[PDB]
């Protein structure tokens, strides 16, 4: 996916976050432990890239302002409103803090402090999880035109990477290092004073409830030379997962198609909505924990039926051990499921 | 159209007009009901004497009901349509209710209080922005210790304006937040302290008439919600407080236990009333990490049982005192209930053979004698019903003992149950005066003859 444009008025804020967000990179990647290279040595520690963001040739600075820009462009795409408050601190509402810590060895090594008191927003780990699966995009897009670590058909590469798949293959201990690398840029930028709202939270209507439902609905009963018409019978049903499960009695089929207990040929309780099926709604009974049994059992000769959760009977809300009443014998009643 | 308070959604806009509504009446109260003067702008025509409304006296009171009670399932709908404006709406309406309630009103709006105080359990600006409980602390220094403020100290001292079970009820319905808190924890807790202190340092009976029933004080009591006065404890705290200290609410507790076990008098009224206000004082509603820490727990729950069961042992029949303590559910206390309960079961059926035969005469005396053995008999079902489901469950692995104590007493009831028609429409009545008054039944989570208790027994 690719996100929204940036407006044109965030141009001038967009630069001065770019200029610091360079300077405390560069900084950081002095301090990792590289050091200045004249051309291309990085086996003798030595990074032609490491240096200051002044420094910094006219390729590689176009390359960090546009990656910059992508990110703020990334940040403010979300949706919710990323309206400065606490400006960050450098040549327009001084209030100097970077050089409240100090440390300097041999060479360029400017301080920053990274205020890792306040409190992190709890959407700052989606919007960290949201840059990576648009760069997982991004890196998705540039190998599928390349063909860069694998070759598939043309058998010109070997070792294939697990940034195929977005997320199944690469867990997070893969990319630690990325993942740290961006909870420090967030970490910059709640220091700065980004106060950042959580959409996707309990506070707004965006949370996913059931994959689907309204069919891959199944029925389960015997064969119908089984319908009991005297005595009483007991039989057992045990349920794994909790869910919309209708459990009870069926009859020969008459009508066309329709789900338990919505018309004559079925009698059924639920315990996930806590109703009772039949012609209708009716409230009735608690729900199960995982591993639960319902424990049926047939009462023929008045007309009765009644259920026994691990041996404990439910009663309705007019407390009474009475399911179903006042219904004609029909063709008998078979142990029906759904 | 933006969906917000009150951009544009009409839904949530009725509730917000309604408050806004209640705000405008409310200031327009505010210079009348208080007028301080009572006389000015004498004469509005034929005689009254009206702050420049003379209109709006009687509308407030009509319209409030409905503002208030915008939907009868005010607690789901409330946060279906909002979760912002609630707090600041309700805090607004609760202190134009205390500043309403200072006065002498005809009608009473206990049953509109209920219905605000309801929105409470159910859960901005975190008691913060908006001092909230100003007001309310206001009204709580009027009345910081119920013993040493039983004065004049009330508003403009009447009987019928604060100086009554208003103020109680008022207090009960405001002080409600077991399900979430709503505030600070900071304004709550230092009338809170003056209160408990007060408690512990009373020792002072006989008091106040009218107003017998001070237990429905708090509801929500637990550990910081006494030595702690606060003279010298805010110079020497103001960072420190209960929440770090789990020092001295132990040792309180520790403190209440011995004094309420050494109570023990038998047949007396007054130890009747001592009793329930020790359950209400010291009772199982300390929620402090109950069910981690499980000594204090036990202990507390022991000394629940033991009490009342020793207490209503040899007749009682005046029960009628109790109006509805909570329960706060094999044991050794099932086993001395089972002892009462089959020692009971003996002068039941004295009182059976006095009614089948020789009975006395005075019906209006028969059905007197029939009202409080059915008091008697509902005081003892529920906790014969709780009794019976804990042994039920106890015989199924392993305990023949528990179903053989148990038998007898369904013989007892069995024969008692035989034919019982005078007793039963005496029954019927004192039922009928009160329906159920608790619904135990129906809550799944007052008391007959054939119902839970008696199903429970019989199936074994």
């Amino acid at each position: 996916t690719s996100q929204i444009v940036l407006p044109p008025h965030l141009e001038r804020i967009r630069e001065r976050l770019a200029e610091n967000i360079h300077e405390l990179w560069v900084m950081n990647k002095i301090e990792l432990g590289w050091q200045y290279g004249p051309v291309r040595d990085d086996n003798k520690r030595q990074h032609p890239c490491l240096v200051e963001f002044c420094k910094l040739p006219e390729q590689e600075r176009n390359y960090n302002l546009q990656m910059s820009l992508e990110t703020l462009k990334t940040l403010l795409a979300l949706g919710c409103h990323v309206g400065i408050a606490d400006e960050h601190a450098e040549e327009k509402v001084k209030k100097m803090k970077l050089p409240k810590n100090y440390q300097l060895t041999s060479g360029y090594k400017p301080a920053p402090m990274d205020l890792s008191f306040i409190k992190l927003t709890p959407s700052q780990e989606a919007m960290v999880d949201k840059l990576a699966e648009n760069a997982h995009n991004v890196w998705a897009r540039d190998r599928i035109r390349q063909g860069w670590t694998y070759g598939i058909q043309q058998d010109v590469k070997n070792r294939r990477n697990p940034r195929l798949v977005p997320y199944t293959l690469l867990d997070d201990r893969t990319k630690k290092s990325n993942k740290d690398s961006l909870r420090e840029a967030v970490r910059t930028l709640l220091g700065y004073g980004y106060h950042l709202e959580a959409p996707d939270q309990d506070h707004a209507s965006r949370a996913e409830v059931c994959s689907g439902t309204g069919e891959r609905f199944r029925i389960f009963r015997a064969e119908k030379t089984y319908a009991v018409k005297a005595g009483r019978w007991y039989f057992e049903f045990e349920a794994v997962t909790a869910g919309d499960m209708r459990v009870g009695w069926s009859r020969p089929g008459c009508q066309p198609d329709l789900e338990l207990g919505s018309d004559d040929r079925a009698f059924a309780f639920d315990g996930f909505k806590a109703q009772r099926w039949h012609q209708g709604n009716e409230h009735y009974g608690r729900s199960w924990q995982a591993g639960d049994v319902v424990g049926c059992m047939v009462d023929m000769n008045e007309h009765t039926m009644m259920f026994t959760l691990n041996g404990e009977i439910l009663l309705d809300d007019s407390g009474s051990e009475l399911a179903f009443k006042d219904f004609d014998v029909g063709d008998g009643f078979i142990p029906v499921c759904s | 159209l933006s969906a917000a308070s009150r951009p544009l959604c009409t839904g949530g806009h009725a509730s917000n007009k309604e408050k806004e509504m209640v705000t405008s009446l409310f200031c327009k109260l505010g210079v009348l009901v208080r007028h301080r003067i009572s006389l000015f702008g004498n004469d509005a025509t034929s005689i009254v004497n009206c702050l420049h409304i003379l209109g709006q006296t009687l509308d407030a009171r009509t319209v409030m009901k409905t503002g208030l009670d915008s939907v009868k399932s005010a607690l789901r709908a409330f946060l279906d349509n909002a979760a912002e404006d609630l707090e600041k709406t309700m805090e607004n309406l609760k202190q134009g209710q205390f500043t309403h309630t200072r006065s002498q009103p005809k009608g009473v709006t206990q049953i509109i209080n209920y219905t605000t105080v309801a929105l409470l359990p159910m859960l901005l600006d975190k008691h913060n922005v908006y001092s909230i409980y100003n007001t309310r602390s206001s009204r709580e220094r009027a009345a910081l210790s119920l013993p040493a403020n039983v004065e004049d100290v009330c508003p403009n001292i009447p009987s019928l304006e604060k100086l009554m079970t208003e103020i109680i009820e008022l207090a009960e319905s405001g002080i409600r937040y077991t399900q979430m808190p709503y505030m600070m924890e900071v304004v709550l807790p230092m009338l809170c302290s003056y209160m408990s202190r007060w408690w512990e340092h009373g020792p002072e009976n006989h008091p106040e008439r009218a107003e017998m029933c001070c237990t429905a004080l708090n509801s929500e009591h637990m550990n910081t919600l006494l030595k702690i006065i606060y003279n010298n404890l805010g110079i020497d705290e103001g960072f420190s407080q209960p929440i770090i200290n789990k020092v001295k609410p132990q040792l309180l507790k520790t403190h209440f236990l011995p004094l309420m076990e050494k109570l023990k008098k038998k047949a007396a009224m007054v130890v009747s009333e001592e009793d329930h206000l020790k359950a209400e004082a010291r009772g199982d509603m300390s929620e402090a990490e109950l069910l981690i820490l499980d000594e204090f727990t036990t202990l507390a729950r022991d000394l629940y049982a033991f009490y009342p069961l020793l207490i209503r042992f040899v007749d009682y029949n005046r029960a009628k005192w109790l109006k509805e303590p909570n329960p706060e559910a094999y044991w050794s206390k099932s086993h001395n209930f089972k002892r009462e309960e089959q020692n009971f079961v003996v002068q039941n059926e004295i009182n059976n053979m006095s009614f089948l035969i020789t009975d006395t005469k005075s019906k209006m005396s028969k059905a007197a004698i029939s009202d409080q053995e059915r008091k008697k008999m509902k005081r003892k079902g529920d906790r014969y019903s709780m009794q019976t489901s804990l042994i039920v469950a106890a015989l199924k692995r392993l305990l023949p003992i528990g179903l053989n104590i148990c038998a007898p007493g369904d013989q007892e009831l069995i024969a008692l149950a035989k034919n019982r028609f005078s007793l039963k429409d005496t029954e019927e009545e004192v039922r009928d005066i009160i329906r159920s008054n608790i619904h135990l039944q129906g809550k799944l989570e007052g008391i007959a003859n054939v119902l839970f208790h008696l199903e429970q027994k019989s199936k074994y």
